[PDB]
């Protein structure tokens, strides 16, 4: 309760950034292995 | 997970396609 | 004997017209430097 | 260094879809893998690995190989649908092991007995009575479903030993969905 949803918001943003990195990896590889195949 | 199926699982074209191009190249005999 | 109708620059491949037989694409033997061989000169292509 | 090959009986039963150790159970059979043998080659780079399913009379998805990409790739598609099979499942692995190269390698079967089996009482006659003369090793992993302690399955190692054997052990990790550290640390192997 001490944090005014600022540090928690930053941590959630970092988690979303990791999720976005995973999504970008998926998007890149789904086409890279497609091209290799 | 997703990557392990792609890091070396799949992505094998970097080895098979490499080899396959090797034989197509090797058969590029000098005369034409 | 055979003439050379082109010498692909930066690409060791050459194109020659022997005389009456046919044309071909030839590689330059190691014994002869590419500079010594030009366009239009007569080359000593070997059999086989 | 390693006087052994490796074949695994990765369960595929219809019951395998369950939350008992993690996400959907099998999601954990896959879990050790990346260590289910990743540790085994964490040994001299001459170990051998395998894979065998156990549903619908069971097929074979990997032939003994000092490679892991194939085993992981097949593991990705192990959809659970069907009644578990045994005895026959173990004999298929036994034959496959016999067809192993580098005779110096000893045998090892890690049995991920998950869903319940239908084996009768005196299955020992074929389950274990051979491994001695065949000098085989079998390991049992009980993916929960430990019905009345599954003394039926425990009797397999019981038939093992007779003086010395059991392989590592017939470890039945508790139904507590802790993790695979129980299949990572517990296995001194």
């Amino acid at each position: 309760m001490a944090d005014p949803r600022d540090k928690a918001l930053q941590d959630y943003r970092k988690k979303l950034l990791e999720h976005k990195e995973i999504d970008g990896r998926l998007k890149e590889l789904r086409e890279q292995l497609k091209e290799l195949t | 997970s997703e990557v392990l199926r792609v890091t070396h699982e799949l992505q094998a074209m970097k080895d098979k396609i490499k080899e396959n191009s090797e034989k197509i190249k090797v058969n590029k005999t000098l005369p034409y | 004997c055979t003439k050379i109708i082109n010498a692909d620059s930066e690409d060791p491949k050459y194109i020659i017209n022997v005389k009456q037989f046919a044309k071909f694409v030839v590689d330059l033997s190691d014994q002869v430097a590419p500079t010594d061989i030009e366009e239009g000169m007569r080359v000593g292509v070997d059999r086989n | 260094m390693v006087l052994e090959s490796t074949m695994v009986c990765v369960d595929n039963s219809e019951y395998m879809r369950n939350g008992d150790f993690l996400p959907t159970r099998l999601q954990a059979q896959q879990d050790a893998v990346n260590i289910v043998c990743h540790s085994k080659t964490r040994s001299n780079p001459e170990n051998n690995v395998g894979l065998i399913t156990l549903a619908n009379d069971c097929e074979v998805l990997t032939t003994l190989t000092p490679d892991t990409g194939r085993i992981l790739s097949k593991l990705h598609t192990v959809q659970p649908k069907g009644k578990i099979t045994f005895c026959t499942g173990i004999r298929v692995a036994h034959l496959a092991l016999k067809h192993r190269q580098g005779k110096n390698h000893k045998m090892r079967i890690i049995a991920f007995v998950g869903s319940p089996v239908e084996d009768n009482e005196k299955d020992l006659v074929k389950l274990a009575k051979r491994l001695k003369k065949e000098k085989v090793n079998v390991d049992i992993i009980n993916f929960g479903e430990e019905e009345v302690n599954t003394e039926k399955l425990t009797a397999f190692v019981n038939t093992l030993n007779g003086k010395d054997g059991t392989g590592s052990h017939l470890v039945t990790v508790p139904p507590g969905p802790s993790l695979a550290d129980a299949l990572i640390s517990s296995p001194i192997l």
